[PDB]
């Protein structure tokens, strides 16, 4: 009954503004740019702007199903769905779609197995391809500013009759009292280390909730300044 | 020939604002971040600086403060263009110096006009 925070409602409605705002205002100055610019626009500088709006508009897509798809955890309405795949080709698939964020924030993104691939498990490969997306984004939002070495590591393993993925980062850590938090819905650490990068305190509950309805758990580790790891455990 | 020193730590807002700014003929020099931005002021003086505030490193009230600092800079335009939307964010880049505040999204016109209005 004291779950949650109406100050929390709040500063999550002004950060989906916040995160929202960045795609739409590339979009609406790019499009008016071509618009008021056809006589100076070479085609392959056209062709870019046009791309410009395309990527930024799937962004703010991907905001928009994190809403949504919190609503439906949250409402208990997303049923999983499960069946055999190999994680080493879903983790290589996830690391894949991160790369372009990631170089923009020069983060280097790794995927090393202890064990020998496949790896094979009884997951809903979509549901599981957005845990290691939502891992892998975090790694690069909260990386160190001014860093040469900065990464994101994927890490498989099986253990304890599951499969056991880490995910380490080098970045900016988090404060001790944060880990008992960080998972809760509308939960972002807010330090002067965290004021430009933009989110919702949502991807973590989303998270959290599809790794429990596989039965599995999730958990944390993390220094203050060195980084941190992400443990989630799935049965196979 | 006008020269002017673009802040943001978004590559792809400076490149459709640099856009923007050269369609004019203007030359564009490019910060990431405040720090670097100081840094670049001792290259050049520009004749116009427009100004992101949420930036690592170093934010753009902090820049317009320094900016204050030295007699060389204090007297340079800035335009500040940013996705903050409070009246209060407003108020305080104008009394920290900034010449005027344009909040994102923006239209590209509106902002070249006011651009200009403050190279004239
Ligand atoms: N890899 C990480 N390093 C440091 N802080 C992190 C990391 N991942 C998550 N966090 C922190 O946990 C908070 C909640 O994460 P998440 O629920 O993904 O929300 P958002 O990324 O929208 O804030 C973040 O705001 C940040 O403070
Ligand atoms: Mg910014």
């Amino acid at each position: 009954r004291l779950k949650r925070i109406d100050r929390m409602k709040t500063e999550f409605i002004a950060n989906i503004s916040h995160e929202l705002r960045t795609p739409l205002t590339a979009i609406k100055a790019y499009a008016e740019t071509i618009y008021n610019s056809l006589g100076e626009l070479d085609l392959s500088t056209l062709k870019e702007f046009l791309e410009v709006i395309i990527d930024q508009s799937n962004h703010l897509e991907n905001l928009l199903n994190e809403l949504l798809d919190f609503s439906r955890l949250e409402r208990k309405s997303l049923q999983i769905n499960r069946e055999k795949v190999d994680l080493c080709d879903l983790v290589e698939s996830a690391v894949n779609a991160i790369k372009e964020f990631a170089s923009s924030h020069n983060v280097n993104v790794l995927f090393e197995s202890n064990v020998p691939c496949p790896v094979e498990a009884y997951i809903d490969p979509t549901r599981i391809r957005q845990v290691l997306l939502n891992l892998l984004n975090n790694g690069v939002k909260y990386s160190k500013k001014d860093a040469p070495d900065k990464y994101v590591k994927v890490i498989l393993d099986e253990k304890d009759g599951g499969v056991l993925i880490i995910v380490e980062d080098n970045g900016i850590g988090i404060p001790d009292h944060a880990k008992d938090r960080i998972f809760e819905q509308f939960y972002r650490v807010d330090s002067s280390l965290t004021y430009e990068v933009p989110g919702t305190g949502l991807g973590l509950a989303i998270t959290k909730e599809i790794v429990e309805l596989h039965g599995g758990r999730i958990w944390v580790e993390s220094e203050v300044g060195k980084g941190s790891r992400f443990f989630v455990w799935i049965p196979k | 020939s006008k020269k002017v020193l673009l802040v943001d730590d978004s590559a792809v807002l400076r490149k459709i604002v640099s856009f923007n700014l050269k369609k004019e003929g203007y030359e564009v020099i490019e910060a990431e971040n405040g720090q670097i931005a100081l840094e670049k002021l001792s290259e050049f003086t520009p004749d116009l600086i427009v100004l992101d505030i949420m930036m690592p490193v170093m934010d753009g009230f902090t820049v317009l403060k320094k900016l204050q600092e030295k007699e060389e800079w204090k007297r340079i335009p800035v335009i500040v263009l940013t996705a903050k939307g409070g009246e209060e964010d407003e108020s305080l880049a104008l009394s920290l110096g900034a010449r005027k505040v344009m909040r994102k999204p923006f239209s590209p016109s509106q902002f070249i006009e006011e651009v200009k209005h403050l190279l004239n």
